[PDB]
């Protein structure tokens, strides 16, 4: 269709949302949103007149059409929702949500959907250090940091792995961790599902997974993922704050984002072939084949799921295994425990993974199965699945920006529970692809702009470091004030990078 | 004709000396292929002249984007057959497998990919690489590829055939 012809089913409903009206793509069961404020909508109008701009070959579908090819899936209630970070994805747009009707019969789950990197997370660390105890000492720190954590493609963990230890990780997650002591207990208290999904089965991951992840377990990845050494440079809600244990503008925290790794990915991958053979004998209608889907209650359904949650429990032993090298670092710099640090976990938040969740709907208490792709779950104050700790400030929001502006700190709201099922998102998201980015930007550029800010990088290709530049992120207090002017989350803390390692 | 739909942009690893020395002694890889935009990820758009090529650049443009293959020696030889339900199921299994061939077991890495055949009837395929183990001692680091997806997948099975697969990193 003409752009103009693609607009038809597009309204602004306020301030901070957009409205995907039926018709955009075929057979939406509801309607779809995105929320933006007036600097991200531009981004996403952009995306669905160039994506696919020309009449011949190419081009790749906008997030505003996966948004309603999401919307179109058998058993979805409410609404196909795009987050703040919303940009366009494989199957689920980046930053997409999506919840069904466990008690309809023809309700689906999508594993395509969910994405390959499940349970990817963020992990917050907080520390009792000040800016001026790391600046004398932040190459060292940074080096240290790259030398305890493996990074980049062909990484290997550094202490040793066998199958019956994998075997236990999926089963235990940081339960694992904990009984082999490289985790804390109050580490576990303050993770997301106490950092265990218990109907986890190992049978149900495959044993090229299993491959995959093995070596795998203990390094950090690649893309996206991060390990940032962060300042508190200001403290919205001192309250929340307080009880996340952060006191003082200056202090120092520890940002974590990394994922289940390749045993993740093939879990993913081996549910969508399931998929597709489930789709010859029950033939469900996808616009999108990546949205490859079979019933909940299926063979296929069940099998996923339970994969998915070991694939969790992986994900939760890395993010650990991440934080215990992170507290080795600190440790050897400032020759000092990591307890006498304070090197304490706030809190750990995952994105793509399905949830079964209670949720209002229409007045009437379902069960759902909360589809969130690079978005997270924002529980409000006094939900029964949040730790005791943040039971009266909600549930901790992690939104990382990008290596050289800013990260925050939110709270889940009652008005993300009532709008979003308690959603909200993990990041800025992309403004750039990384084959554009090369084309705007120059590697000696992003590197020395990083230096004369002061801040430390330690990278496993310098050389490609403008497909993570800044400039190739939305900005990420644009996507922050659209979270709390919407009132689906409520900035608590902002933080400043000074040192990150990437792979 | 003129199949990239945009200009060259070659990925820089850093080379060493050594690399740069490994590098220099075998022939250049002819590529076909380029980097796509795809906002999150990045799209794999490579061609032949033969449907044959067009895989078989696609696999080289996917492993070409996790490390210069240029500074990978051909040492062994391994084999890659698979089957699909179309042509895009078969792409998306080829290039599953070569993946898997790199991400378990060996770890192996090839230098150039060749698709020996291509059954259109049943929709199977067998190919070789040759090259090496990977190393980071011997190999740069480019970036890991997660995942094969299906998003925007595209063949074009006529005079000029060309394949666009996203691929989740
Ligand atoms: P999800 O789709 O996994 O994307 C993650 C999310 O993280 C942010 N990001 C990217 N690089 C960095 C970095 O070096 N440091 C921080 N704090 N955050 C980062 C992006 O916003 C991306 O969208
Ligand atoms: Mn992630
Ligand atoms: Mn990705």
């Amino acid at each position: 269709r003409s752009y103009n012809d693609e607009l038809q089913f597009l309204e602004k409903i306020n301030k901070n949302c957009w409205r995907i009206k039926k018709g955009f793509v075929p057979n939406m069961q509801v309607e779809g949103v995105f929320y933006v404020n007036d600097a991200l909508e531009k981004l996403m109008f952009e995306e669905l007149r160039n994506a696919c701009r020309g009449g011949g070959v190419g081009g790749f579908l906008p997030a505003m059409k996966q948004i309603g090819n999401v919307a179109a899936l058998p058993g979805i209630v409410h609404r196909s929702i795009g987050l703040p970070d919303v940009h366009s994805g494989y199957g689920f747009a980046i930053g997409n949500m999506a919840a069904f009707d466990m008690n309809d019969p023809e309700a689906v789950v999508s594993p395509g959907g969910v994405g390959f990197d499940i349970n990817c997370g963020v992990r917050l660390l907080r520390t009792n250090l000040d800016e001026s105890d790391v600046q004398p000492v932040k190459e060292q720190l940074a080096q240290a940091m790259f030398d305890h954590i493996p990074v980049g493609v062909g990484s290997k963990g550094v202490i040793p792995m066998n199958a019956k230890d994998l075997e236990e990780a999926l089963e235990m997650g940081v339960d694992w961790s904990l009984r082999e002591g490289y985790a804390w207990a109050e580490d576990k208290e303050h993770c997301e599902e106490y950092g265990r999904m218990l109907q986890a089965d190992p049978n149900k991951v495959s044993a090229r997974a299993k491959k995959r992840g093995l070596p795998q377990l203990g390094t950090l990845g690649a893309g996206n993922h991060y390990a940032e050494i962060q300042v508190v440079d200001e403290i919205f809600n001192e309250y929340a704050a307080k009880k996340m244990g952060i006191d003082h503008k200056g202090q120092v925290c520890v940002m974590i984002h990394s994922g289940s790794r390749g045993l993740g990915h093939q879990v993913a991958t081996d549910a969508l072939v399931a998929m597709e053979k489930a789709m010859k004998r029950d033939k469900i209608i996808v616009n999108d084949r990546q949205l490859a889907c079979a019933r909940i209650a299926s063979p296929e359904g069940q099998d996923y799921l339970k994969g998915m949650a070991a694939a969790g429990n992986y994900a939760w032993v890395n993010r650990s295994s991440m934080t215990f090298l992170t507290r080795q670092a600190f440790a050897k710099v400032f020759n000092t425990t990591p307890d006498d640090l304070d090197l304490h976990v706030i809190y750990d938040v995952s994105h793509n993974i399905a949830k079964v969740e209670q949720h209002v709907v229409d007045g009437k208490e379902r069960t759902l199965l909360v589809h969130r792709k690079g978005s997270t779950r924002a529980f409000p104050p006094h939900h029964p699945l949040i730790a005791v700790d943040y039971q009266l400030t909600g549930q901790p929001v992690l939104i990382g920006g990008t290596m050289g502006t800013c990260s925050y700190v939110l709270t889940g709201t009652e008005q993300g529970m009532t709008e979003t099922f308690g959603t909200t998102c993990h990041g800025a998201g992309r403004a750039l692809s990384r084959a554009k980015s090369r084309r705007n930007l120059d590697f000696q550029d992003v590197l020395d702009k990083l230096a004369d800010m002061g801040i430390a990088i330690r990278v496993a290709s310098p050389k490609l470091v403008m497909e993570e530049a800044p400039e190739s992120y939305k900005n990420v207090t644009d996507v922050v004030n659209t979270c709390h002017d919407a009132g689906i989350s409520k900035k608590a803390i902002k933080l400043r990078p000074i040192a990150v390692i990437k792979g | 004709a003129v199949m990239a739909q945009e200009e060259e942009d070659v990925r820089d690893y850093n080379l060493t000396e050594e690399q740069k020395a490994i590098k220099a002694k075998y022939p250049p890889v002819n590529r076909k292929y380029e980097y796509l935009d795809h906002t999150a990820d990045v799209q794999l758009h490579a061609w032949g002249d033969t449907l044959e090529e067009a895989f078989e650049q696609c696999a080289m443009a996917m492993f070409g984007y996790m490390t210069d293959t240029g500074t990978v020696e051909p040492l062994q030889t391994v084999e890659v057959e698979t089957q699909g339900d179309d042509l895009q199921s078969l792409l998306f299994h080829f290039l599953d497998e070569w993946l898997y061939k790199f991400s378990a077991d060996e770890f192996f890495i090839p230098r150039e990919v060749k698709v020996l055949s291509i059954d259109q009837r049943n929709f199977k395929l067998r190919s070789i690489g040759w090259g090496e183990e990977f190393s980071l001692s011997k190999h740069p680091q480019g970036t890991e590829v997660k995942a094969i997806t299906y998003s925007a997948m595209q063949v074009y099975n006529e005079e000029n055939p060309e394949v666009f697969v996203i691929i989740d990193i």
